[PDB]
């Protein structure tokens, strides 16, 4: 059994980014402190060895590895979500299978896998409002 | 392969005060070497190292004031104020906290939301100092003695 | 002929919309208290030495403010004596109950908030000095151990 | 008896084939500009005073080079001023319209290309000193701001 | 009215069962050596100037004990040469047949296992500083390159 | 009115329980041996000149200690020669052969060990003056160079 | 009995291969030019009065070298004055159009290039003395502020 399954807590969760200063986004690339998520796997079998975790959604027009925000009348623009590994490297958004990097895991245990997100600024000045985003994790299973 | 499931983000980008420097994000703060015969029993705390967070960009006709609140994992229940210590290979120090001070010497309550006292801000540069010591809830232990506390603005 | 890698330089400054400018050797200096004995930090209140330092301001302009004052933003020693400044050299062998206090030109203990100004001192049409003092305070019995401290200053022109 | 883990030392340094080493504090300095008001800066082209650094080299060799020409390497302002080197933008609340000049012996400016080396200094046998200078450069109205800055510089011996 | 997410902050540190405390400047430092000519180091033995940095032990007592040494551990450049120090890999180039060299109070080249501790240094009560000396050895014809190393120590207490 | 951001100050000095207390110019104090002449060094054991450094206790008791004296703590330049101390300004450009010596207020070099004291001076209440010379000595054929070295003493009362 | 630690001596000095060895205190000197009003400088080419400092050199061997000559080395105030110093200061509240000019021997301005050599003064056995001079320089109309500058000299020996 090389296959996990997804906890309920996991299936479907929220990651509150909190309020983010419209200065810090001076240049174009600037960033946000990092907020952690983790994705809980459970049940595992005993021949789970890998797993690599992709994300997918719809992109940013400006940068295409940043998460796109929902454009409404009181929503942010000039950024994009930047999704991180547990090493704080970037994973881009819609990336092949090949493109992604495994992850080790523990068979036969409840195993946490963790990431990070942040903002990108794409354009500057960044413009206030709301943050609203969904995303799909997909996982290829070894 | 596997559809998985959906992750959502929620937040705000509000139109704050200043803006956090880029040194002070994310610093490292080299409180150094201390000895357990300073750390001895309970209440018994080490010398003070300090460290500042460093504000830009400030605009007094948005906010005059700004206060830091920090959130870390309490080493117990009763001791909110001391920061729990991570775990290292070879050994960690036991029976010892990171506590983090304010402006006015009181050490802060990690919890997120007690905030530290308002600094009155001037257009341009400001700096918020704080310090660190370590607080003994018990007889120390040698071992590495490193933590990490997250921290938040509030500009008002 | 040779070219070598060589190094690097870096520039710290600040361009501000004041009436004077703090000199270069102003905006960051180390006053060196000396050292002091236990003995004349034995009790509450006990009080050392003054070392004078400085603060110099450049280009000045007596049309646009004619005085100038200096708040002094620090950590104090604790929330019963809010102008004593904390000792904070490193996490072993710094001094206990002593602090150092600032001391503006009128001889008086300075808020360490950012917001108490100092005595206003009238400028001149250039260069300006304002003289400020640096002492021990004891809160306590002092012990052994080193003394350093650092504290931010803002400049207010009216 | 006891024996406890310490710490750790990092050593920085370059072996060069020249005629001349970079002093280990010449190597990597930091040169404090100071506070600078927007009135001397309010148009194009207005430049603040100057202060000076220096560029120390040992163990010079004047049977291989009796001359040294030093070349500074940086971000220009913008296409126009390249002897204008342009403050950090890795932070917000910086300084706009108005950038860092560097200086040599003749007292002009720098261009900050890498490949445009200052005037020639004669060496002679041990110790050199190789005298810059550092000023403000309006490109138009300054803002107040942070108005750090950063060069790295070549050394060409002949 | 407005909070704002700020950032992390990461403390390091370490308690020792120890006589002495490490500084926290001296916990981890960096010791800028300059740099240094082919010339000067162009055979097997020929060494450069030595540049000097102190190791600070705050909060020493001396009825635990009375005296201190200091044992370096770092790679060495090769088997022969256990007493000089091999420098690291750069992407831009490292230099080669010469690497660091760390001397005691009594100008003597330590071992860097980390089992050969310095000469003792007797303690006073209180702060302690112990002096040392980085120098570049040449293991045989220096080629030019940034020559970058580090080295971790351990403080005996007897 | 207008208020901007001045800059920060750093306080930096020590308590001690001590009979004295040592001065806030003598805790680092900078001595300028000026030039020597390899001429002069052109031999083993040839010393030169010697320029005069005070140490001056404040606040002296007598009551408490009558006597003080100081010892030196500092790298040494030979095995052979404990007494010498040894050069420290950079990797490159420094005098070859020759090291700053330290003589007490009987004229005789000191060991720069941290325990050989100097001969004790009488102290009175008040402020006392200690003083100790520098020169030069030569372990043989001395070479041109920069001749800088750096050392920290103690000072023990009785 | 009681041990402290008093703090840190630093010795700076140079080994030379020379005839005479430069003064320790005209190593480095600082020269109060007093003040001049911006009258006396009115037009370009406009001069102050004339203070007056000395180099001396000692342990002078009329057999190795019977004179000597000065050259200075500073950063010249534009390409038309090349023997006129710039002020550095700091980067706000200093005189505009206005150098200063060092005079040799026989009062004329010594150009500050490092290779352009005063008259040279006959050497006696001993002691030597080396007057110069300087004064200030306006290169246009003079303006009120700071007017420090700073040069390095090189000794020759024929």
């Amino acid at each position: 059994d090389n296959g996990c399954s997804v906890a309920a807590e996991s299936t479907n969760f929220t990651v509150d980014l909190m309020e983010n200063a419209a200065k810090q986004f001076n240049n174009i690339g600037a960033t946000t402190p990092v907020v952690p998520f983790r994705i809980l796997l459970s049940p595992c079998g005993n021949a789970v060895s890998a797993v690599k975790v992709g994300f997918t959604g719809v992109a940013d027009s400006h940068n295409a590895n940043l998460l796109a925000l929902e454009n409404t009348v009181s929503a942010a623009s000039g950024l994009g979500i930047q999704l991180l590994n547990e090493q704080q490297n970037q994973i881009p958004l819609n990336a092949p299978s090949s493109a992604l990097s495994w992850t080790t895991l523990t068979p036969g245990k409840p195993n946490t896998l963790n990431f990070y997100a942040r903002l990108m600024a794409t354009q500057v000045p960044v413009t206030a409002g709301h943050i609203n985003a969904t995303a799909t994790f997909t996982l290829e299973y070894q | 392969t596997v559809n998985g499931g959906t992750v959502h983000f929620k937040g705000e980008v509000v139109n704050a005060a200043c803006a956090v420097d880029a040194g002070s994000v994310d610093q490292t703060v080299q409180l150094g070497q201390v000895r357990t015969a300073s750390l001895a029993q309970e209440g018994a705390t080490s010398s003070a190292v300090g460290f500042n967070i460093q504000l830009n960009d400030c605009d007094t006709n948005v906010a005059s004031k700004a206060a830091v609140a920090f959130l870390g994992t309490a080493i117990d229940a009763g001791h909110t104020n001391v920061l729990a210590l991570q775990s290292s290979a070879a050994g960690s120090a036991t029976n010892v906290g990171v506590q983090i001070l304010d402006r006015t010497g009181a050490a802060l309550t990690l919890d997120g939301a007690t905030f530290s006292s308002e600094t009155t801000l001037n257009n341009g540069t400001n700096t918020i100092p704080f310090q660190a010591r370590y607080f003994a809830t018990g007889a120390a232990t040698p071992g590495a003695a490193n933590a990490d506390a997250t921290f938040k603005v509030q500009y008002q």
